[PDB]
């Protein structure tokens, strides 16, 4: 039969589909066995909520920046803590798992989801505001300012954990959290304690074009 | 999609980097643990099964019948270029010259175990973590002539993993490891870069 | 509440040998770093396991679990009770040797906690099967193991199929009068064992 | 037609299935008979229970090392012959036919048989202990330690042949026999006797990737 | 009892032309070696096959044996009756000749037995289909062997069908005041013979 | 399976090693009792029949248009480079350029027998166990030129054997053997090697 | 389409089955009559 060659034949283009010979014809292996935990897909490892980094100074050098600290002697409406909503950026997402697999696959767009949980003893009793702003602005400066967006009033006499969701990021977005009240101690208790954070991503966060790491 | 574990491992990079002289032979072990841009993907599952397809290429700095053996886990190694080893019809061999486009094989999965262990804990009875069952063998690269090869060649190998089947997950490696095969790293770096206050996003 | 490990309900396809044992329960003060187990070692030479894992060199079972420390309302702090499969010491600086690896019912302890002495760092240690003691909601913490391994069956004394992890992320405050230190004691059962030969 | 020539052509794979042109077209070979005794697959030639070499010293020199000698002034319990159960290592296994089909092909496993039968007169009669003891352990001291074991008591004026089923080897397992009695004979008769050992395996012996041998 | 050997019940698809033959009995001592005959060359010049045999040159015909040795209760041995095809003697140090490699009905003796004078160890004889002459459980052995060859036919002076091997194991012991030898008698018996052309 | 006959025979092993000067011409008998590994697997066994199929692989030390021939058995082989064998349309031949990728062809199975025998006991009426049907033949490769070729090439046949059946065993050898077609061994060594006693495993 | 080149292609194998191209294409042959005593085989010459 005649046949001709096009052109791009005798290359080797490092991203392939033709399977090559076996070298061991007739050569049956192992069969599998039930192994408990199997991954289809990653995109089931970037719903984990794990601990996200948010004290990261200079001085922390240790376990104590994976926790925010709440004193007992702050004045009422003064900034807890703040952090950018940016998973990939240089910063706090960089140590969650969502922040270390998004330096992979260059452009992604979902609904992260932030959770925090509290490590006070038991008598202890207050209120935090979890504030957050589109990306259009900066932080919010006064506590009035921050609490005309989308925030949750989260106490600690009834709820030990809240979260909150964030809706459709891109390729910033700034979270804070405001006292807005006192914190309030019984006599005998030591009256300090620490906050710390989650991070997770909702079920519509989709990624494309693959991209080396580091 | 292509967030998939299958295309996660569907491109074929580079591995290893092996020249010979002339001695006049040149042999490489099977390992994908030499790069760091696949161990950091790798180590991210503990059970894995694949199987793999490999693609020679050569550089010289004319054709010539070079050959690439393989050894099946067991067989010896050679030691010289005209030893008995090159002749015994149960080491698979490929022949192919210079000048055609690279040559191209492809290896099934010969661990005895169901899956290939990336980490064990325990010990065979300094020989802590060494599991046996994860040799795939060498390939040993020989230059065919009768005498004087004299061509100073340097190939490159690399791997394409197919089929592949990911178990239970671990978090990933943060710090830069010293040992080849040892997870040792020298006590610090951290996770994150610093800011400047825990204020002022 | 319980937490399966990956949903399996452990069932088993050699005879078919349930005491709930207790380990010795270890004081946490506040400069404590943490502790680790390396399960099915600590259940040899103790009870009729042990003479059940010392002379048989074929195995498979699966465990129950149970984590409890009892603190008063006037501490705080909150622990991580995690289970890591083939959990690896990796030796600092040089390989760590053997009464490091194998602790025994006396569980070793961390030197740095941060990076769970593997390089692995301690922020995304919450893909294994964790579960929070948080010490002003509840006590207790219950996790179910099943059979975790590439072969079918392994030996009892050399390789250790999985690890369990304590690591007090919040430290131990309180006020001056109370107690220094709280126990935590460990409940260990097997769920479905299966020996097979005998030596 | 457009075709295109993919890396992989221009070789030769030395493990091949595309068929050569045939030389002699037309040629019909001479058509076969039955012969009888055709061998489908050499599985069947390893089920053969072939003479196993145990007195193989270094003063054994002819057909003597094809037999365990059986004394007569032989104390109560004290080992009369002892080997590994290994298809492959050097020692006992290495002249029956299991033991040079398993040079080839790396990987074993299955279960293997040991056989014995006696060589005595017709008026001997005594007792045997063939024991047996798993891999992890050595080979036991006593008559006692070595009872609890596997241990099958043969006799020698009932039977004069017995087996023994070794279950799940891989890629060590020790056997002995003890005395556990007194060798009886009457007078004029020789005191003096033989016992010829056989190899086997039964019908779960697998085997696994192909070696040469030597 | 009686051993096919390969299952054949030799058929057969030229003339179709059965008396009991007897060969004369060896003694069997201590230091004796083993004997072979090579069938089907002892029944020449032998009774009235023998004259069907030496002058038709086209061959076809199935055996039956019957090797027998009688010993009293107070002796001890055990032999091995062994039928190999294409029985090929290699010659030692040099090819062996013709009066060693065609015995007659006297079947020559061994030299070497642990090697079958061809390089074969005797470990693995019992492929070929075999039967132990135990001296305390029996005293007979038959073994029925069909037409082996590849050409549906031969001559009977030049090509040997097979060969029939009688090997002492272990030797023979006897208390003073027995019998020094003990005879070794075989029966032969053509079952379906089949000859063709006259010369 | 893997332990099936077909699966056990078919890997293209080397035969045979032959080089040619220019004499002019070089010629090889078709026998596969060359190695010791083909050997002591064809001796397994009495009576095979199997097809053939072959390679030759050419190592100068450009293309020249050098032939295979065959000899089917009984024709006569060749003697000189420009005799009149050459020519003979009933002799198979090959013509292949050296820098084309190897040659290959198939032989089918030519004994006048049902199938080849590896021992035979008779006589063809020193003549004792040759038996004339297992002759297959020769190759007789050739360069082509019409006058002064000035080569030095060195080529490899390699045989891979396909269909085969085997019928009724024998056990393996078991000693060197000194001649090439006969058992003939010397009088010793033995089958296992020794220990210290018979306890004591 | 991709496809591989085994290794036995640049050959002349001299006893072969494939057709060349014919040199003149559309040419019809003088077609053939009835000459008596043709020989299909030469099994009937030596009878």
């Amino acid at each position: 039969i005649p046949a001709e060659l096009r052109p791009g034949t005798n290359q080797f283009l490092t991203t392939d589909d033709g399977t090559a010979a076996p070298i061991l014809p007739g050569f049956t292996p192992t069969p599998t066995i039930h192994i408990p935990g199997e991954v289809h897909s990653l995109l089931e490892l970037c719903r984990v909520e794990t601990i996200l980094e948010v004290n990261n100074t200079t001085e922390a050098t240790g376990l104590t920046r994976l926790l925010i600290p709440v004193s007992s002697q702050n004045k009422a409406d003064e900034l807890c803590a703040a952090f950018m909503v940016d998973p990939g950026r240089i910063g706090p997402w960089q140590s969650t798992l969502v922040g270390q697999i998004c330096r992979y696959y260059t452009q992604w767009s979902g609904s992260l989801k932030v959770t925090f949980m509290f490590t006070g003893s038991f008598m202890a009793t207050g209120k935090m505001l979890v504030a957050y702003s589109p990306p259009g602005s900066a932080q919010p400066a006064n506590r009035e300012t921050a609490m005309l967006g989308t925030h949750v009033i989260w106490d600690f006499g009834l709820q030990s954990s809240v979260s909150l969701v964030i809706p459709w990021i891109s390729n910033a977005g700034v979270v804070t959290l405001w006292y807005q009240t006192n914190y309030v101690v019984p006599p005998e208790t030591p009256g300090e304690a620490y906050i710390i954070a989650m991070g997770a991503a909702q079920d519509n966060f989709t990624l494309k074009i693959c991209k080396d790491t580091d | 999609l292509e967030t998939t574990i299958n295309h996660f491992f569907s491109r074929s990079g580079l591995v290893g980097v092996v020249n010979l002289t002339d001695t006049g032979y040149a042999t490489w072990d099977i390992d994908i643990m030499g790069f760091v841009q696949l161990r950091r993907k790798c180590e991210m599952f503990t059970y894995m099964r694949f199987n793999a397809e490999f693609t020679f290429v050569t550089t010289t700095e004319r054709p010539y019948m070079l050959q690439y053996m393989y050894v099946p886990p067991g067989a010896p190694k050679p030691t010289g270029r005209d030893a008995f080893q090159w002749q015994t019809a149960t080491n698979p061999s490929v022949f192919v010259k210079l000048t055609d486009p690279p040559a191209q094989v492809s290896v099934p999965f010969m661990s005895p175990a169901s899956a290939y262990q990336w980490f064990y804990d325990g010990y065979p009875t300094t020989t802590y973590g060494l599991c046996p069952n994860n040799m795939m063998g060498t390939f040993a690269v020989r230059v065919v002539s009768r005498e004087a090869s004299q061509l100073k060649l340097q190939t490159r190998v690399y791997m394409k993993l197919k089929h592949v089947r990911a178990w239970v997950p671990r978090p990933i490696r943060s710090q830069p490891y010293l040992l080849k095969n040892f997870p040792n790293y020298d006590s610090i770096t951290n996770s994150a870069r610093d800011r400047s206050s825990i204020k002022q996003a | 509440n319980i937490v399966l490990a990956y949903g399996e309900w452990p069932e088993y396809c050699p005879t078919r040998p349930n005491r709930f044992y207790t380990l010795d329960s270890k004081m946490w003060q506040e400069n404590s770093t943490g502790w680790y187990w390396k399960f099915p070692d600590v259940l040899n030479k103790t009870g009729v396991f042990g003479q059940n894992a010392q002379f048989h060199y074929l195995y498979r079972s699966g465990f129950c679990l149970h984590v409890q420390c009892n603190a008063s309302k006037f501490h705080q702090g909150a622990l991580l009770v995690a289970v890591i499969p083939e959990f690896v010491i990796a030796g600092r600086g040089p390989h760590p040797g053997f009464t490091t690896t194998f602790p025994g019912t006396t569980g070793a302890t961390f030197y740095d906690p941060y990076v769970l002495d593997s390089g692995v760092p301690l922020s995304q240690a919450l893909i294994y099967p964790h579960q929070w003691i948080n010490l002003r909601t509840n006590n207790c913490a219950t996790v179910i193991v099943p059979y975790i391994n590439a072969v079918p069956f392994d030996s009892a004394i050399n390789h250790s199929n999985f690890g369990l992890i304590v690591i007090p992320v919040s430290p131990l405050k309180y006020s001056s009068g109370a107690t220094t230190a709280i126990p935590i004691t460990i409940t260990i059962a097997p769920l479905n064992s299966e020996f097979g030969g005998l030596r």
